[PDB]
């Protein structure tokens, strides 16, 4: 039921193209721009285009003015996106953003995002492995999520119960072409032969839901 | 098509300081209406960016009484009061009264602690990694300041090097302090010909660099 | 690439009329409680890459309030003496004072006299408008408008246009009386017995079921106008859209035992309009107000 | 009814006042009554009596920037005339 809910993650190999979606229920476009926005990994902020979707009057950068395509079905409630000859460079997340001026107060609304990975070799499931604790006033453990593709995973502790402490380190990109992080969280030392502790591992890509148990 | 020069590009501030970032556009951002329709954005990371202030001066319904913005013409300025660890990220500024629209290079706003020092773990290879062929030793460095620490594997008193991937991540939004993971590589048959495995860390906060390590059994 | 220019969250309204063209549609709203008027003027613009000339339709609507009134004559003598002021003829124009626009269109063309008034303006890709004098076809133009407004006992009349300006008036003509038809110039129009010399001035005249909506209530104005702009030249132009009424006065003094006299004062009060200043930014396709009075 | 006055001009105006001229006979009327209101509010006139040897009156006390609607008729003698009419705005700014 959010305003501006994008498509999820997606994998294309070079030289194709993917169209994304940004499902917009609030109440009328057709006569608001909705944009689009890309971010590199380097932090970069671009603007990309936008789109009247009930006059289909489109209005983009010159630098995405060939790779760029903008539609809108006004029978639902959807905008899109087209990119052709899909490059490393364009491997990156990409927001949809809907703002109203109105004359009391200013609306600005954005999604939560949709990544792009242009590569070649194949989905593959991630591999949980336990991270034993050993130490101080305070034991430490966590789950090893290794080699999958593409990224990303949504890792929870105890479904959602346990948040403070917890950190969840960025994937690094391994030699094989396949990612890999890990994440832990400190937790008082009292609490190993208690408290049951399980991280819950979700990778939408290949539909992996694995939930590892960490113990002493 | 205009240009938005950010600036500074790095700006760290302590927990209660002010801070100001400057944006200068290439032409006069003022609209034909008569608004200049300049704004804010922060991103906090791992999330999408979230508007701070609209039309140079004017608030969004939820931002904190610290911040404003100010300027004129094609200089223009956003200040935080009293900065606090839960408004770090990166600002960017952005212009909407003339199209093409732009962004600005964006500006990362870090935290200044009362330096901490790293709190080191190490875990050996689950067992059930071991089946597969390949085994893994974690080195952690949880909650430590600043981010700049060095981290070497030994194995054996033997200095590894190109088979080691360490992880950080950003800085905590209460702590103002960062972890970092550290994930030595090897293969099944190259774990068992060895028995010490340490990973030394090198940090200003501590007095020597402090080497934890666990013996294969 | 980027040429169809707004301002961030600005709510732009567009109709793809097909091929390269389309129409942008803005309104505005003018309200007076002095002139007991307001003006709800919609202005559809007409984009179009086979057009070399900008091109703005002016489709003008609201109410103008009548104005009637019924009151004593103040003042010794004259406690037999009554007043009534009612609108005998509205005025709706469009005047502009830029070298490079002009008028192309305008609806009505020509002098109407029925109760109704419906007519329609069509536009076919190229620059070709063309009116006809109903709202009857389906689908032989692109984009289309049209204008409605009832005009009992009135008449619409063109009483000035050209290259700059254009302004109507809607007269008042011929009214239906318990006793027959009496003609807008009657002096003795609407007046009757008061019943009694202790009635008030209400009854010296006409109830108000023998009395039309354009004297009891007002004036439903709908007109359309298009403009059209040299492509380059002037990116800003004003214009001036009055929308007012002309009053007569008509006395009836009452004589006992006798009859009751009548006269009518004829164009006594003129001109009373409300003018509203506004600017078209070809550029931008937006409209804004510069004032009124 | 009896002949009226002709050539009502109103001259003379101020922020707050002005004037009010007329032409009638050398001995036609005995009184003239003045009536005056802002636009179409019945019940917020006021109504003056000046001899009917008087030629023009001074209106005095006006809001400024303000519309005003003008009815003198003259009289001789119970049977009266027709108002003859005048309509001006005094200076300023209404608000």
């Amino acid at each position: 039921q959010v305003q501006l809910q994008q498509s999820g993650a997606e994998l294309m190999n070079p030289g194709a193209s993917v169209k994304i979606s940004c499902k917009s229920t609030g109440y009328k476009f057709s006569s608001y721009w909705i944009e689009w926005v890309k971010q590199r990994p380097g932090h970069g902020l671009e603007w990309m285009g936008e789109i009247l979707p009930g006059s289909g009057s489109t209005n983009h950068n010159e630098k995405f003015k060939g790779k760029a395509i903008f539609t809108a079905d006004a029978s639902s409630n959807t905008a899109y996106m087209e990119l052709s000859s899909l490059t490393s460079e364009d491997s990156a997340v990409y927001y949809c953003a809907r703002t109203i001026s109105t004359a009391t107060d200013w609306f600005a609304y954005w999604g939560q995002g949709t990544l792009v990975t242009v590569s070649a070799a194949s989905t593959k499931g991630p591999s949980v492995f336990p991270l034993a604790p050993s130490s101080g006033g305070t034991a430490a453990l966590g789950c090893l999520v290794k080699d999958y593709f593409p990224e990303p995973v949504t890792v929870s502790w105890n479904s959602g119960a346990l948040t403070s402490g917890v950190h969840t380190f960025p994937a690094v990109l391994q030699s094989s072409g396949l990612y890999s992080l890990s994440s832990v969280v400190t937790v008082p030392s009292s609490s190993l032969g208690t408290q049951t502790y399980i991280c819950n591992v979700n990778h939408k890509p290949s539909n992996t839901k694995v939930d590892k148990k960490v113990e002493p | 098509d205009v240009l938005m020069t950010q600036t500074p590009l790095s700006l760290p501030v302590s927990l209660g300081d002010q801070a100001s970032i400057s944006c200068r556009s290439s032409q006069t951002i003022v609209y034909s209406d008569g608004n200049t329709y300049l704004e804010w954005y922060l991103q906090k990371p791992g999330q999408s960016p979230k508007l701070l202030i609209y039309k140079v001066s004017n608030r969004f319904s939820g931002v904190p009484d610290r911040v404003s913005g100010s300027g004129s013409g094609t200089d223009f300025t956003l200040k935080i009061s009293r900065v606090e660890a839960e408004d770090l990220g990166v600002y960017y500024c952005f212009q909407g009264s003339h199209v093409p629209y732009t962004f600005g290079g964006g500006t990362k706003l870090e935290i200044k602690r009362t330096v901490a020092a790293p709190s080191v773990f190490i875990f050996p290879p689950s067992d059930e990694q071991l089946k597969s062929g390949t085994a893994s030793v974690v080195c952690l460095l949880n909650n430590f300041y600043p981010r700049e620490a060095k981290v070497q594997w030994k194995v054996d008193n033997a200095l590894q090097s190109g088979n080691s991937q360490e992880s950080v991540t950003e800085q905590d939004s209460k702590d103002s302090t960062y972890s970092l993971s550290s994930t030595l590589t090897l293969s099944k048959a190259d774990y068992e010909k060895h028995k010490v495995y340490a990973c030394e860390v090198t940090h200003q906060g501590l007095s020597s660099p402090v080497t934890k390590s666990f013996n294969r059994g | 690439s980027a040429h169809h220019h707004h301002h961030h969250g600005s709510n732009t309204n567009i109709e793809n009329i097909g091929d390269g063209a389309e129409v942008i549609k803005r309104t505005e709203d003018v309200s007076s409680k002095k002139w007991g008027v307001t003006q709800n003027v919609q202005f559809d613009f007409v984009k179009d890459k086979k057009y070399n000339k900008d091109a703005l339709i002016v489709k003008m609507q609201g109410f103008i309030n009548s104005r009637t009134s019924f009151s004593d004559v103040k003042g010794s003598g004259y406690e037999l003496t009554k007043r009534m002021i009612w609108p005998f003829q509205y005025n709706i124009g469009l005047t502009t004072k830029d070298p490079n626009v002009s008028l192309i269109n305008y609806l009505p063309k020509n002098k109407i006299e029925t109760t109704d008034v419906g007519q329609t303006l069509g536009y076919n890709i190229g620059g070709n408008f063309q009116s006809a004098p109903s709202i009857g076809g389906n689908g032989s133009f692109n984009y289309s408008k049209t204008i409605s407004y009832t005009q009992k006992s009135y008449v619409s009349e063109v009483d000035k246009q050209n290259s700059k300006s254009v302004k109507w008036g809607v007269k008042a003509n011929e009214f239906v009386t318990p006793d027959g038809k009496k003609s807008a110039h009657d002096r003795y129009l609407f007046v009757q017995s008061p019943n009694g010399p202790t009635g008030s001035a209400r009854e010296y005249f006409a109830p108000d079921n023998q009395l039309p909506p354009l004297v009891q209530s007002g004036f439903n104005p709908s007109f359309i106008t298009t403009l059209s702009h040299e492509k380059g030249s002037s990116d800003t132009s004003e214009f001036e859209l009055s929308y007012g009424r002309n009053l007569d006065i008509t006395y009836a003094t009452l004589f006992p035992r006798t009859g009751i006299y009548a006269e009518r004062k004829h164009n006594a009060f003129v001109n009373r309009n409300f003018v509203v200043r506004y600017k078209v930014n070809w550029k931008t396709h937006e409209i804004k107000v510069k004032g009124h009075n | 009814m009896l002949p009226a006055p002709k050539n009502l001009v109103v001259s003379r105006v101020t922020e707050d006042s002005a004037r009010l001229s007329w032409t009638a006979p050398d001995a036609a009327f005995d009184s003239f009554h003045i009536e005056y209101a802002e636009p179409w509010v019945w019940g917020e006139a006021i109504v003056l009596t000046v001899p009917g040897s008087e030629r023009s009156y001074d209106l005095t006390g006006l809001k400024p920037g303000t519309e005003y609607v003008v009815f003198i008729g003259g009289v001789k003698g119970g049977h009266n005339s027709t108002p003859l009419s005048a309509i001006f705005t005094t200076g300023g700014h209404h608000h």
